[PDB]
RNA sequence: CGCAAGACGGACCAGAGCGAAAGCAUUUGCCAAGAAUGUUUUCAUUAAUCAAGAACGAAAGUCGGAGGUUCGAAGACGAUCAGAUACCGUCGUAGUUCCGACCAUAAACGAUGCCGACCGGCGAUGCGGCGGCGUUAUUCCCAUGACCCGCCGGGCAGCUUCCGGGAAACCAAAGUCUUUGGGUUCCGGGGGGAGUAUGGUUGCAAAGCUGAAACUUAAAGGAAUUGACGGAAGGGCACCACC
């Protein structure tokens, strides 16, 4: 029976989300930034959101948790989604192309590129999962 | 009646109307072959190594 | 009453006919 | 109103069929309709094979099986809980549990 | 598909359909000429023909009758008239 | 006088276990059948018509069988076991698999088990009515 | 008070030869006594002893009904009276979606014997096949029982009991069918499911200890 | 371990096949059938539905004759119960089996007449035909079987879609309907009385077909919704519940 309830949860993710420079792993702070700016009016109230923040803690130094987003955690994913690999991943010396593709590009007016190679395809020609 | 010093690695949990019978699954030290699950009354916790009394005659059921 | 019942009372009960005016 | 498209029985595209009895109350129900479980178990339970295999002459004799098809009715399916009720939505789930 | 040129349609798909549902329809049979290697006159064989044909210089059939198209036998080359 | 069992060797019996639903038939022959050698049911054990269908009925059978069959000399046992059969139930009684153990944990060799329940190429009327038993 | 067994004789009953093993197990019959004998009480009794007894290796699943046909020091020799698959093996393979199979025939042997052989096939899904089921046309199925009854007239009619026995031990006459039937349709597990035993030459000690030859 | 009698064709057996429907499951042979497919055959409107009329028609029932295992209407007991005259158990007659003659009824149902056209998709499956890499047996290319990938035509169906319809449930027909007319048969007109009476007719009989009215009534009914209830199921909780 030991269930945070909505307002804890709430809190908690807000103050973490919002000022997470000045949290770390302890309740005075928290204490401190609900009293400057959304005080919170009682006792065990802060205790439970000071348990709260630290248990979002823990599970923040693993990963990024689902509900909250820090600038630090929101920086390092946009950094990677920047990536831009050194040599690109379509960039192939040689693409295997079936005969089948292969008349199509033909059809295409694109027969005559050498950075194809005509692959022999499958020998037999089954291809469903057996019925049952 | 074999005595050995079984090495437990498998309690699931309790069950039963009565709720003090958990079913510990008695497995032997360095065998790797045999085990055995039981509905025994009391506290045996994951890990702890059983004083082996009896090898047959599992938890019943039905 | 069943429907299959109540036709039964009044087979019943027209074998009696038949038989009063035999 | 009609409760099951197939009316509850596999019967589609001909008049009769044979009736089975039931293996529980023995209740004529036609075959198609009928509840049908197929048990494949071991003589033995699983707690007994540690004793008759140690007990067994042959070296590995591996046990043999029971195998046993039981027809049921409807009701006698529904108090052995072989099936159950269903929503109007999920009774047209024709596929088997996964077990 | 809201728009099929039903006057003019794929020679692939009239192939395809059956003999009556075509825009005209036309049969999914032929005749062919047989020739054996003994004899030097040619022979009309319908494609789906019911009747065990022989051939009159050789003792060998030219076609089995079937279901469908009659076997034809080895030893008979075949060619499609039109 | 009585067998020829040999040091190692062990002499071989059968054993037709009719597993039913109201008692547990617990039977030894020669390897024919011909010759029975001790029989002991589950209703000769308990007086309770419930009981004698009842696991600790065929444990108490089985066991039975056993002294007497080790007392008359055999050692080793062929498993031959049956249920009702018939139009009736295919399924053993709930002291098949007890009498089997019991027979087991007794000291017997169990040899080979092979079930002789008789299965109709679809025979005469079951017993139950066309709507079966109602109750 | 006296228990019946203090009145009672064991003997060694004995297999033919064309089986590995020949003491196959003991057997309780009375002492003599009156008009009874000890013999007449023997003779009619079968045994139905797997075959992975009478053979080094060979299947555990089949079973041979031998009968006793006189105790000659006090030995019980026995003769070939049957021959069937376990019901597990039996019910092991007749599976949902495929067809089943069963030919029989009354033929007789060059010595006299007349057995009733029947035998079983199911139908085989192919390691390429996506089709649930393996059905065979009903024509089909005439032409697989034909081959199968032809090859067992033609496998027992031209042979006597001994011989007839021996190709029974590996079951030579399911592969034959199976491969006879593969032009056809492909089959799966096929046996000579039983034999059984309608008529019998007449009781004879010279053809029952050449036999045991 | 044998013998005999009668029954019934388990598992394979399927939302598979056939049949007009009722219905049809051991083999083999014979007899006559039949759909579909294939057809650059033949006739050439010979067609569709269908008063009168006719053939067939589960089970039970009737009569006559064989048979009679099992099951089992009635019935006799034994239990349960307040009482059961029932459910349950042991028996047990007619019947349940075959032949001949009746009967012509079923929730005889897809509760959905037949013929015809048109209007989406997809994956299967039974039959036939056609085409095509490949594997497999016939110890040989090609045939042909067994598979694999498609195509076509009928068939039993299935999923999906606001095609459209419908009071909705649902229906690819129960759609193409106030934008109402392809052809045709049967049939309903608030609920009861009542499928009763009576007449006719059929039948050995049981009964079948056709079939009212007086009188009585403001509803009866269909589909769906919410709640309540369930000696319905699945989870959870409570010493005002239990252990």
């Amino acid at each position: 029976g030991r269930v945070r309830t909505k307002t804890v949860k709430k809190a908690a993710r807000v103050i973490i989300e919002k000022y997470y420079t000045r949290l770390g792993n302890d309740f005075h702070t928290n204490k401190r930034v609900c009293e400057e700016i959304a005080i919170i009016p009682s006792k065990k109230l802060r205790n439970k959101i000071a348990g709260y923040v630290t248990h979002l803690m823990k599970r923040i130094q693993r990963g990024p948790v689902r509900g909250i987003s820090i600038k630090l955690q929101e920086e390092e994913r946009e950094r990677r989604d920047n990536y831009v690999p050194e040599v690109s991943a379509l960039d192939q010396e040689i693409i295997e192309v079936d005969p089948d593709t292969k008349e199509m590009l033909k059809l295409l007016d694109f027969g005559s590129l050498s950075n194809l190679q005509v692959t022999q395809p499958t020998v037999g020609m089954n291809f469903k999962t057996p019925r049952g | 009646q074999p005595i050995k010093l079984a090495r437990v690695t498998k309690v699931l949990g309790r069950t039963g109307s009565q709720g003090q019978c958990t079913q510990v699954r008695v497995e032997f030290m360095d065998d790797t072959s045999r085990s055995i699950i039981r509905n025994v009354k009391g506290p045996v916790r994951e890990g702890d190594v059983l004083t082996l009394l009896e090898s047959e005659r599992e938890a019943r059921r039905l | 009453m069943r429907a299959k019942w109540r036709k039964k009372r009044m087979r019943r009960l027209k074998r009696k006919r038949r038989k009063m005016r035999q | 109103t009609k409760k099951r498209r197939n009316n509850g029985r596999a019967k589609k595209g001909r008049g009769h069929v044979q009736p089975i009895r039931c293996t529980n109350c023995a209740r004529c129900v036609p075959k198609d309709k009928a509840i049908k479980k197929f048990v494949i178990r071991n003589i033995v339970e699983a707690a007994a094979v540690r004793d008759i295999s140690e007990a067994s002459v042959f070296d590995a004799y591996v046990l043999p099986k029971l195998y046993v098809k039981l027809h049921y009715c409807v009701s006698c399916v529904i108090h052995s809980k072989v099936v159950r009720n269903r929503s109007r939505e999920a009774r047209k789930d024709r596929t088997p549990p996964p077990r | 598909p809201l728009a099929k040129d039903l006057l003019h349609p794929s020679p692939e798909e009239e192939k395809r359909k059956h003999k009556k549902k075509r825009l005209v329809q036309s049969p999914n049979s032929y005749f062919m000429d047989v020739k054996c290697p003994g004899c030097y006159k040619i022979t009309t064989v319908f494609s789906h023909a019911q009747t065990v044909v022989l051939c009159v210089g050789c003792s060998t059939v030219l076609c089995q009758p079937t279901g469908g198209k009659a076997r034809l036998t080895e030893g008979c080359s075949f060619r499609r008239k039109q | 006088l009585g067998p020829q069992v040999a040091e190692g060797e062990n002499v071989f019996g059968v054993c037709h276990i009719f597993a039913s639903f109201n008692d547990t038939f617990v039977h030894v022959t020669d390897l024919s059948g011909k010759e029975t050698i001790c029989r002991v049911t589950g209703g000769m054990k308990v007086k309770a018509d419930r009981d004698e269908s009842s696991p600790y009925a065929a444990m108490l059978a089985a066991q039975d069988v056993a002294q007497r069959c080790k007392e008359l000399g055999i050692t080793a046992l062929h498993i031959k076991l049956r249920a009702t059969g018939g139009n009736r139930t295919k399924t053993p009684g709930p002291g098949a698999q007890s009498a089997l153990r019991a027979l087991a944990r007794s000291g017997m060799k169990i040899g080979r088990i092979e079930d002789v329940t008789p299965i109709p190429s679809d025979s005469t009327r079951r017993k139950g009515g066309r709507r079966g038993r109602r109750l | 008070v006296v228990d019946p067994f203090s009145k009672k004789d064991w003997y060694d009953v004995k297999a033919p030869a064309m089986f590995n093993i020949r003491n196959i197990g003991k057997t309780l019959v009375t002492r003599t006594q009156g008009t009874k004998i000890a013999s007449d009480g023997l003779k009619g009794r079968v045994f139905e002893v797997s075959l992975a007894d009478l053979q080094n290796d060979e299947v555990a699943f089949r079973k041979f009904k031998l009968i006793t046909e006189d105790v000659q020091g006090k030995n019980c020799l026995t003769n070939f009276h049957g021959m069937d698959l376990t019901r597990d093996k039996m019910c092991s393979m007749v599976k949902k979606w495929q067809t089943m199979i069963e030919a029989h025939v009354d033929v007789k042997t060059t010595d006299g014997y007349l057995l009733r052989l029947f035998c079983v096939g199911f139908t085989k899904k192919r390691n390429n096949q996506i089709r649930k089921t393996s059905y065979a046309q009903h024509q089909q199925v005439r032409q697989i029982r034909k081959k199968m009854m032809e090859i067992m007239t033609r496998e027992v009619q031209t042979n006597d009991l001994k011989e007839v026995v021996n190709k029974l031990i590996p079951d030579s006459i399911g592969k034959d069918i199976e491969k006879a039937c593969q032009s056809i349709y492909p089959l799966h597990d096929v046996f000579v499911r039983k034999v059984k035993m309608l008529k019998k030459p007449k009781f004879e000690l010279g053809k029952l200890m050449e036999l045991h030859g």
